[PDB]
């Protein structure tokens, strides 16, 4: 029925915290080090001056 | 690394070989004067590895590695 | 039910765009060994290469001269050093280096493998001592 809750959608429990969550973006993340080969323990050495 | 063995042997079982045989290969320690690459991640320059000559710091409370302040513009 | 250890579903996008007919023979199909090469060695006089050895080339006749001092020691030198890196160092400073410089100009398809061959002991040597 419409009220029954036990079929109802998991995923609409978690309400959108952001506007366009829907929207696929394909660009790569401007701040995401994936082209810069550095090590994860030697991060401070990107550490500004 | 013994040659007659081809087999690599420690130093503790060693204790009766008095000398050291032709072809035989010895792994000793890191001495003054021994090049050494350094290098700085991100490697973005052609400087970014560069070979020193190693001076052994014999202060056992010393843990880092020591270098001449104008050595710093090649890794940035 | 929750599971923490997502794999992040990975998506290619940019395609490429790369610019009587029997079965097959013995010959077609097959001959995956490549046709052995003759070495067409350059005439001295016809060389084009500089005569001065580039710092790659003496370096990596000096690495060489000095790996195989480490497992033989026969040493034309006069003076006698410690180490197999100086002792290769002044064979080359000395003109008594033991290798030769090959520099392969060209292969070709007919199967030559045009070379020219120097020799490091009449060669200008742009190392540090």
């Amino acid at each position: 029925s419409g009220e029954d809750s036990s079929m109802d959608d998991i995923s609409a429990y978690s309400s959108p915290g952001l506007f366009g969550e829907d929207i696929i973006d394909r660009l790569d993340d401007p701040f995401s080090i994936e082209d810069v080969d550095i090590s994860l323990d030697v991060l401070d050495n990107l550490a500004p001056q | 690394y013994k040659q007659i063995t081809q087999s690599v042997h420690d130093i503790e079982g060693l204790k009766q070989d008095f000398r050291l045989e032709v072809g035989d290969i010895l792994y000793r320690d890191v001495v003054t004067g021994d090049v050494a690459f350094f290098n700085r991640q991100p490697s973005l320059e052609r400087s970014s590895i560069g070979v020193h000559r190693i001076v052994v710091l014999e202060n056992p409370k010393i843990s880092t590695f020591q270098m001449n302040v104008s050595a710093c513009a090649w890794y940035n | 039910l929750i599971m923490d250890d997502l794999v992040e579903e990975y998506v290619e996008t940019e395609e490429e765009n790369l610019v009587e007919i029997v079965e097959s023979p013995s010959i077609c199909e097959g001959f995956v060994q490549a046709s052995s090469q003759t070495l067409v060695i350059i005439p001295d006089n016809e060389r084009i290469t500089s005569n001065v050895l580039t710092t790659f080339e003496a370096t990596r006749l000096v690495a060489v001269r000095a790996q195989q001092l480490a497992i033989n020691g026969s040493t034309m030198l006069k003076k006698k050093y410690s180490s197999p890196i100086d002792i290769a160092k002044q064979e080359l400073f000395n003109r008594k280096i033991p290798l030769l410089v090959m520099r392969c100009i060209k292969v070709t398809p007919e199967g030559q493998k045009i070379v020219e061959i120097w020799n490091p002991r009449e060669m200008g040597i742009p190392l540090l001592d």
